[PDB]
């Protein structure tokens, strides 16, 4: 991108019959940012051609203390094994200042540590952007003075999305700070609670709960989300019909338009 | 694929050898030169006797005319074709029938028009092209009734399926005869092309390029010739076959075009055709557009004999022999009228 | 068991004959006659 | 394609059933009920040997015969205008006869090794007989199929040679080189079949 | 007892019969009426 | 030889990238004498830290050697663009 | 002491030798008769000569008859299995070989009949090619016979 | 001492002989009758000669009828199995061989009968070829008779 | 003392005798009827003669009906197996033979009626050809009866 | 089998009948034959299912 | 000790190598020969250059020979089974890989000859493509040899 | 401690990887060569650019060679079965995935080469589709590499 | 207490997830490339914005890669079988579901690009339709992710 910008005056003042170069040139300022942010995220991902960047701040574990923790001459058996570094041994811990600790770039199980992050992060970021996109609709509905689009639309729509999907995001952060390796066995499963949430499935045992009273919260949120649907589903066409008879309006077609909006909105939120 | 080169020779083995042996007998460039160096029709006969042609003008009228040579040339190849067509089995016979269909289509156009303008069938049949044959009755003794010919076609004539586009007789009376024949031929091309693709082996790859060429050629020429006549652009498009390279995009531009230049602009997107329009100098004393298409078509039909296990050799054979006749007649006609400077307008067929 | 030595071996030899028979019969079925004769 | 559709439907059902049965045996943790060694060991080596011998001779004839019709029709057809063809192009059929011979010699050398066993319980009986038995099957199969496809090759090529020679007598000699390669393909199968049974014994 | 025999017999007997019916039924199911004589006019 | 300035230009960019990456790699080998942890150790591996330090220095030298080839290539390709 | 089913393989050989050979000759016969019927219309004088492919097809059928009978006359109850497989091989060997030879006969003869009518100089070439097919069939007989004593 | 279910193969033989021979005759009959219907409309004077293909097809059916009956009359309950394999071989040998002959009959009949109308001199050639198809069928009968009494 | 499952074969026989012969008659009936419809438009005067193939096909179905009933009335629980095998054979013999006859009937009826429409002299030859198909069906019945009572 | 018989003859019969009214009686007879063919199945089933 | 039957798989390997390689070479050879004959009719001067594809095919045949011979010489009765599986894998690896290569040889040579007949400048291009197909066959040989000696 | 035939699954992997990859590369090579031969006649100057699909295909073949060799080098007799299944999975994953990639290379090359001749601007687009196909092949290699060391 | 073969089911899941997904992407890529090449003849300026079907086809392949990695990392020796069946279901679910998506992406992409050539307004519509096809792949991934963690 820097090249294209530095040659911007020379590229403009010539013929460019190659449409492939023209396209990327036209987006050259878009690409510039693409690179700059890719650098930022790559540094946190700590991957430069599959190489991490060790700043001598990697204190994830203290191998000398690994041997102290009842590992005497393990490198003899090690000749045929790996051996996973234990959590909460009393001698390991502490976050990496910026990005993922370089140690994981040389692990055989990065394929669970790092993949877990990216999955959960993707959900968090996606939902937030979705909520932002909905928030913007409020300014537009106000600008055009459509009270109905906020009293029967925005409000139940944002509650619908928040109550189901924002709740999930909170729980993801909650577990990270709520549970340590001390409870890694039978540790709560975020996906299972999320699915059981929607289904009102509350087994007596088999899954640990994230917090006391969660069952009441799970039921409440789903009921509200469902109660949000009538608002967006039927209140606008119904009130418009009333306004017709009071003031004196294709009621049937209006119901179709609103129903399609509701159906696509709710199903699309999930997808 | 492994589709050919296995069962092909079981029934078609004999004919494949025969038809290529017949191809070997086509006039070569060396032979055409000997025929050009005549300037006399009787000398032309003598030079023809040097090849597989000859001794077919024997016992004819002492005065030798071009019209006689024309009829005799067709007759020779018709016999050779019918011989191969008769000694053949359904797997190939159906393919060959499509070839005959092209001639039958013209012949049934002759049966109508005359029937529509009260002419007797017996008067029309003598001017039908061979291979039409129509040995069936009901098409005969129609009593100059269009309905009787229409029913006879639907029932006995193999072309009945194609007439589904032009039906109810109303079409026969209200449509221009030329739109009717162009519509029927389109149906022929569409079915025949698909048939070749059903035989999805060597034949499809060797045969379809030629059929696709014809479809695109007709789209080009029709568009140009239609400029100066009375024809709706939509009705013109209705005659453009969909079995070609213009179908995806290109026919839409020809359908809208109102000028030769716009037609060429379409060709510009297809180098295989662009070269033909550029070669067609169209000078007052040069080759024209139709001539370049004929040269291309022959090139393709010659390449057909590069595959030894397909049906396309039989189609190519017929077309190459027909051009051979066109070449020979042209020479005879140039002699009769003494236009020696125009003698080198034959299409070499190797 | 589902199969014995006897039954199994019998099946194997049967298949060889079925494969040959199938081939032979296939070629026999794919036999056509002429639609018309060339001339008098 | 009525017959091809039938053949395919049987083919798919045949293997589809094997897939279901095989996976089920695994799923239900059957005690190795599907025992390949049992199938191979109970099947008399005499069956395997005689199958290979019949295949070696029979498949080789199929090839030769296949090529015979490929070039026969082309030669006869072309000769209608070029009767000279029979002078030289008949060698293709000689090539096909040679392809058939390959299998005949191998089949006889194999059959010459057949002997009785007077054997019953395979356990520790005929250890060598099983090896020789399987080898005879393989060598017979090896040469049979090799000659089968050899004969088809030389037939296809000979057809092209006849079609070329019909139009230009100068082409035959140069083209003939290809048929020689075809013949070599069959010979290679012979070499391996000989090796496979080169060190076998019965009794 | 003798399962392998009853099994072998019944499977291959019913397989041969079932296939004969399937093929025979197909051939009739797909009987070609000729699509001529009166069909061209009715079509 | 000209060879085409479009192709010489590609070499110049690849050569510059190569020298930058290879020198940095050799440095990392010398500093962490490491994340890559692929110095081709022996299977008969003893308790001798000096052995891996020696391997890392060798790899670093190899990186600088390869960079030298790109330095020579960049000069050649550069002059081709200038004369082209 | 005789493995049961030992007689099954033997009788199967006799069956195959006859059935496959008949199939081959029948295939050749059908093709030859079809080509002859088409040829004879124009040149009836060639009808007698044109029969040869059919007689040749018939040899392929005899080849099979010889083995099928040889095997049948060699069957007993207390068959030692070894002998049975030898008979099975002989049956299969001549069967498929005769079948393939019959196909070559039919296919070549069909083309040959048309070729001869158009060019009688092809008559000998037709015979020579089909002569190979007849040898192909004899080969099958020879091996089938050899196995009977091994 | 006699194997159980031993009668199964002999019973299948008797039926197979009848069924396959009927299949052969049926094919030859249908094709010959088709040629007759197509031919004799132009030359009805041949209608009484073109029937022969059809009669000959019937011979293949009799071939099968004779063996099927001979087998059935040879079956009992306490069969030594050996005999049953022989009965199955005889049944299949004549049935499948007649089946092949039926195709030769049918195909040659159609081509010959229609060709004969175009060229009456073909009549002799047609019969000779069809005679060869009858010979092909008889070979199967011969072997079946040898096995059925072996 | 009776083999379990033994009744399975006899029961399949009673069914097969009817099912396969029904398909045969169905083919003949359907194929002939199509030709009749085409004929009658050209000339209805033959409508009372062209029916003959159709009733003939039905006779084939009866052939099977007779055996199917004879077998069904011969079924028992304490079956000796031998008789069960014979019943299976009889069912296949008549069913499959009638099936072949059904195609023989259908093909010749269609061609015969269509031809006769153009050439009334074809009628006599048509009847004889239909007779051969009926005889082919009878041969199966004969063997099936011999087996079922054996 | 009877169902196939009915369908094939019905198509040809009905189409022909419009072409030729005289076909009606022949069509019915043919249809009757197919129905009789089907009955045969019922008869055997009734006899067999009660044995 | 050395289990029985263990040599079975190794025998299949030696056979598979040769048979599948022959398949590839035979197809590629037939395809090349067809194209060569087609060209030479138009112009004989290119015949020598058009031969290479046929040698290319023959190499596939050798690929199969090298492994088939290596295994066939290695085969014994007392095989430790592990070695037999290696032989089976080596046989399949080279045979099936060479088959794929020979197919490409056939397709590319045939198309290359027709193209070259029209455009002599194609000579180098088609040969380069054929080189990749030969490499594909070699890869097969490489893996097969590694396994057979493992 | 280990079961028998445990190497059976692994060795099939090494073979499968090479064979399927050769099948994929061969298919793409054959289809590309056909398009190259046909195209180059009209546009000979593109002969050195239309070769690329063929190189792409060879990559799929290498992909397969690498895994097959890695399995072979890790293929032993005393395999723990667990490891053997992993090797088979790695072999199948790269082989069958490369086969899918070869299909795409084949079709895209065939259409792309001709499309480019009619439209030089298509060249870059053709390459990108080819790069996507190479990425598809790599995906299989990646999984195989993960499994082979797991 | 861990059932043998349990790891077989497991590893087959990881492979299937990759293989079927690659097949889907390969099909969609092959069809998309064909349409693009033809389109480029008339409207080359549309080539760059016509790659989308091909990229989308790719992600289907990735969805498969993702599951294959998740399973491959999850594979162990002492697998409790239950986990293995979850892995097998996860593998098949994403692979076969993506395969179905590959057809929709390919078929729609071809029609969309060809249509766009004449109706540039189709672009948003092409995208809307393709998105739904991608969703099919996503749904398969969702289920696979749920199963692998259950």
């Amino acid at each position: 991108a820097v090249w294209m910008v530095l040659r911007e005056s020379r590229i403009l003042s010539q013929k460019n019959e190659n449409e492939m170069f023209s396209m990327v040139f036209s987006g050259r300022y878009i690409i510039l940012l693409m690179g700059l942010f890719s650098i930022y995220t790559g540094l946190i991902y700590n991957d430069c051609f599959s190489k991490s960047l060790n700043i001598f701040g990697s204190s994830w574990s203290v191998r000398p203390m690994f041997t102290i923790g009842n590992w005497t001459e393990e490198t003899l058996l090690g000749s045929s094994v790996l051996q996973l570094n234990p959590a909460i041994p009393g001698v390991f811990g502490g976050p990496y200042p910026f990005g993922i600790d370089p140690i994981w770039n040389i692990a055989t199980n990065k394929l669970t540590f790092l993949n877990s992050f990216k999955m959960k992060m993707s959900v968090i970021l996606g939902i937030i952007h979705m909520l932002f996109g909905v928030s913007l609709s409020l300014f537009n509905h106000i600008y055009f003075k459509k009270p109905l689009n906020i009293y029967f639309g925005f409000i139940p729509e944002i509650i619908f999305m928040s109550s189901l999907f924002g709740y999930l995001v909170i729980l993801i952060f909650y577990k990270w700070t709520a549970y340590d390796a001390h409870s890694s066995r039978n540790a709560p499963s975020l996906l299972i609670h999320f699915i059981n949430m929607f289904l009102f499935s509350y087994p007596e045992s088999g899954n640990a709960m994230l917090y006391s009273g969660q069952k009441g919260i799970q039921c409440f949120l789903i009921v509200v989300a469902m109660l949000c649907v009538p608002w967006m589903l039927l209140f606008k066409p119904l009130i418009l019909r009333h306004q017709y008879l009071r003031k004196k309006f294709d009621f049937g077609d209006t119901m179709v338009h609103q129903a399609i909006h509701t159906i696509e909105y709710c199903l699309g939120c999930i997808s | 694929s492994f589709f050919p080169e296995l069962y092909f020779n079981v029934d078609n083995g004999y004919l494949e050898g025969l038809v290529r042996g017949l191809k070997a007998g086509v006039l070569s460039q060396a032979d055409y030169l000997n025929l050009v160096q005549c300037e006399t029709l009787e000398d032309l006969k003598l030079h023809l006797q040097s090849t597989d042609y000859g001794n077919f003008l024997a016992n004819e009228a002492s005065p030798l005319t071009v019209s006689v040579i024309d009829d005799k040339l067709k007759e020779k190849m018709v016999v050779e074709f019918r011989h191969m067509r008769n000694h053949a089995y359904e797997p190939l016979a159906s393919f060959l029938d499509f070839i005959t269909y092209s001639y039958m289509i013209d012949n049934v156009i002759l049966l109508i028009t005359g029937t529509l303008h009260q002419r007797s069938i017996a008067e029309l049949v003598p001017k039908c092209h061979p291979l039409g044959s129509f040995e069936q009755m009901e098409a005969v003794n129609i009593a100059q009734t269009p309905a009787e010919l229409y029913n006879a076609i639907l029932v006995d004539t193999p072309l009945a399926a194609f007439f589904q586009d032009c039906i109810s007789e109303q079409d026969l009376d209200e449509m221009n005869i030329e739109i009717i024949r162009n519509t029927l031929y389109k149906a022929y091309l569409e079915s025949f092309y698909k048939f070749c693709t059903l035989l999805g082996g060597t034949t499809a790859d060797a045969m379809c390029p030629i059929l696709e060429f014809e479809a695109d050629r007709r789209a080009f020429i029709i568009t140009i010739n239609s400029f100066g006549t009375e024809l709706s652009k939509e009705d013109r498009a209705k005659l453009f076959p969909h079995c070609g390279r213009l179908y995806p995009e290109g026919l839409a531009q020809l359908a809208r075009a109102d000028d030769y230049e716009q037609v060429k602009n379409v060709a510009d997107y297809y180098p295989e055709y662009k070269l033909l329009f550029e070669g067609a100098g169209s000078n007052p004393g040069d080759k024209t557009l139709e001539d370049r298409f004929f040269e291309h078509e022959v090139k393709l039909n010659k390449l057909a004999f590069l595959n030894q296990f397909h049906f396309g050799v039989f189609y190519a054979f017929v077309k190459l022999k027909e051009q051979e006749c066109r070449n020979i007649v042209w020479i005879a006609e140039c002699i009769a009228q003494r236009h020696r400077a125009k003698i080198d307008n034959y299409i070499p067929i190797f | 068991g589902f199969f014995s030595p006897g039954i199994w071996m019998g099946l194997l030899t049967t298949l060889f004959m079925l494969f040959i028979f199938t081939y032979g019969l296939h070629m026999i079925l794919s036999l056509k006659t002429m639609d018309r004769f060339d001339d008098r | 394609t009525g017959l091809e559709l039938l053949y395919l439907g049987i083919f798919v059902a045949f293997w589809a059933c094997m897939i279901v049965v095989g996976i089920c045996y695994t799923i239900f943790d059957l005690g190795f009920r599907f025992d390949v060694a049992w199938f191979l060991t109970e099947t008399s080596p005499f069956m395997w040997s005689n199958l290979g011998i019949g295949l070696a001779i029979s498949l080789s004839v199929v090839g030769a015969a296949w090529g015979i019709y490929i070039t026969g029709s082309s030669i006869i057809g072309g000769g209608v205008k070029a009767p000279r063809i029979k002078t030289k192009n008949l060698v293709s059929i000689i090539f096909c006869e040679a392809v058939a011979i390959y299998g005949i010699i191998m089949a006889i050398v194999i059959s010459n090794m057949a002997e009785p066993f007077s054997a019953t319980d395979p356990k520790a009986i005929g250890h060598r007989n099983y090896h020789a038995g399987y080898s005879m099957f393989g060598a017979g199969l090896t040469v049979g199929l090799s000659n089968l496809f050899c004969g088809v090759c030389v037939g296809i090529v000979g057809s092209g040679a006849a079609l070329a020679d019909a139009q230009n007598p100068s082409l035959f000699v140069k083209i003939l080189i290809v048929e020689i390669f075809g013949s070599a393909i069959g010979l290679f199968g012979v070499i391996v079949a000989i090796l496979q049974t080169s060190r076998v014994k019965m009794g | 007892l003798e399962y392998s025999v009853v099994f072998n017999l019944v499977l291959w007997i019913m397989t041969g019969l079932a296939l004969a019916v399937i093929i025979t039924s197909y051939n009739i199911w797909n009987m070609d009426p000729g699509y001529d004589s009166i069909i061209y006019r009715m079509t | 030889l000209c060879c085409g300035p479009k192709l010489a230009a590609c070499g110049i960019v690849l050569s510059a990238w190569g020298v930058i990456m290879l020198i940095m790699l050799g440095i990392f080998f010398n500093v962490h004498s490491l994340i890559e942890d692929v110095p081709f150790t022996e299977k008969d591996f003893e308790n001798g830290p000096q052995n891996i330090y020696n391997l890392y220095e060798q790899v670093s030298y190899n990186c600088f050697i390869a960079a030298g080839l790109y330095l020579l290539l960049g000069g050649f390709s550069f002059c081709q663009v200038r004369l082209n | 002491n005789n493995p049961e089913y030992s007689s099954f393989f033997g009788v199967m050989g006799a069956s195959s030798a006859m059935v496959f050979s008949a199939m081959g000759a029948a295939y050749g016969t059908a093709k030859s008769g079809t080509g002859i019927a088409a040829m004879s219309v124009m040149r009836p004088e060639l009808i007698m000569k044109s029969i040869i492919p059919v007689v040749m097809a018939g040899i392929i059928a005899i080849y099979g008859l010889v083995v099928a009978v040889l095997i049948a006359n060699s069957l007993t109850d207390g068959i030692t299995l070894y002998r049975s497989f030898l008979q099975l091989g002989a049956g299969l060997s001549v069967g498929l070989s005769g079948l393939a030879a019959g196909f070559a006969i039919g296919i070549v003869g069909d083309a040959g009949v048309r070729g001869t009518a158009q060019q009688p100089r092809l008559f000998v070439g037709m015979i020579l090619i089909l002569i190979f097919a007849e040898v192909l069939g004899l080969y099958g007989l020879i091996v089938a016979l050899i196995l009977s004593t091994k």
